[PDB]
């Protein structure tokens, strides 16, 4: 969330 | 040593100087470039952006400037979810469909390998059986890649995976010893340890635990994650330590308490360019004015606050510290998310081009 996730 | 760098195909939509395209990639900066993200349609690898086919060509075209460079295509990510992975790994027929579509896709666009970014087998909706079916998928791919290299005479396609650091995720979906034998390298996501989903501030990527932390909390740090993956069977040379070129933000419950672990009310204000509450690119934090930066002594990483905003991020010093750490443990290299979050064009931090990733390159070398 927000990047890699 | 490897320096694995993630490229993202949606950074091309950022405004002004934050826009990132293949032309903005330094061909000689990293040893491996991974393209995030590809998707899946009817169990077959597929594009996710309208111009991916063109971007793929430019991306792999970087190898004309640096022939030693290796590229991989990553499938998955958070938004992709888990259902398509679960359905695809459910049957041998579906797995074959995927495996054969992956070989064709990678060879067609000139990628040197596949990176698996399922978030995550066994979690986020994925059932327990997916822990072992993920192992089967990895074996199926390794088998197929080995076979294709043999029948075609071409260099064997590489297979890697972006894996979680959190013990809970690792236990629920990864037979580490088994999959490690079949992966060329493991991209350990040694970050996202803390985020605005939590009610108190915490650092995105601390190297060690805070002295006052105990229990499960004491394992939410890089050292614990590395120890975990090594203890469970990952060859040191295959363990690539992830590094974040971004930080995670929080809005404080009170400007009077700006400590690590202080009460938070939710995500920090979205960045002007990244526009995603809860995170900020390094270039959005490196030049904060009227702010206060402090280093977390035990964790060897910094945080910065201003009014009711608090952000834990990584800087040149923490990246240097982490590379010293990975070298001491004899790890295979560093991995980084992501190229477009570092100050790639050197427009914000007054530290030149790619200040963070260049630090990784210089320190590794």
């Amino acid at each position: 969330r927000x990047s890699h996730x | 040593a490897k320096l694995v760098c993630y490229f993202t195909n949606w950074a091309q939509y950022r405004q002004g100087e934050a826009r990132f395209l293949p032309k903005d990639l330094d061909p000689s900066l990293c040893t491996h470039l991974i393209y995030a993200f590809a998707g899946m349609t009817n169990h077959q690898l597929s594009t996710t952006e309208w111009n991916d086919e063109t971007l793929y060509q430019e991306f792999n075209g970087l190898k004309k400037m640096n022939p030693k460079l290796k590229t991989l295509l990553a499938i998955g990510g958070w938004n992709f979810g888990t259902q398509k992975f679960t359905d695809m790994v459910a049957t041998a027929n579906n797995r074959q469909t995927f495996v054969n579509s992956a070989i064709r896709f990678l060879r067609k666009y000139s990628f040197d390998g596949l990176d698996l970014d399922w978030e995550y087998p066994g979690s986020q909706g994925s059932p327990a059986v997916d822990k072992e079916r993920f192992t089967t998928l990895v074996q199926d791919l390794a088998n197929a890649f080995q076979q294709e290299a043999q029948t075609s005479g071409k260099e064997r396609l590489l297979l890697s995976a972006a894996v979680p650091a959190g013990q809970t995720y690792v236990d629920a979906g990864y037979e580490v010893d088994k999959i490690a034998q079949n992966l060329d390298f493991v991209n350990l996501m040694a970050y996202d340890f803390h985020g605005s989903w939590e009610k108190v501030t915490g650092h995105n990527s601390p190297l060690y635990k805070r002295q006052e932390e105990s229990g499960a909390a004491a394992s939410l740090n890089v050292d614990a994650a590395v120890q975990q993956w090594l203890q469970k069977g990952t060859p040191a040379s295959k363990l690539i330590l992830g590094m974040p070129t971004y930080g995670r933000s929080f809005t404080l419950a009170s400007s009077s308490d700006t400590r690590v672990g202080a009460p938070a009310t939710g995500s920090g204000t979205p960045g002007p360019f990244t526009k995603e509450g809860g995170m900020l690119a390094y270039y959005e934090v490196c030049s904060w004015k009227g702010a206060t930066k402090q280093r977390i002594q035990d964790q060897k990483v910094p945080y910065i606050f201003r009014d009711n905003q608090w952000v834990g991020f990584d800087d040149v010093e923490s990246f240097k510290t982490k590379v010293s750490y990975l070298k001491q443990k004899g790890l295979g290299g560093a991995m980084v998310w992501a190229l477009d979050l570092d100050d790639f064009a050197g427009f914000s931090c007054n530290q030149g081009r790619y200040p963070l990733i260049q630090t990784l390159r210089q320190e590794l070398s």
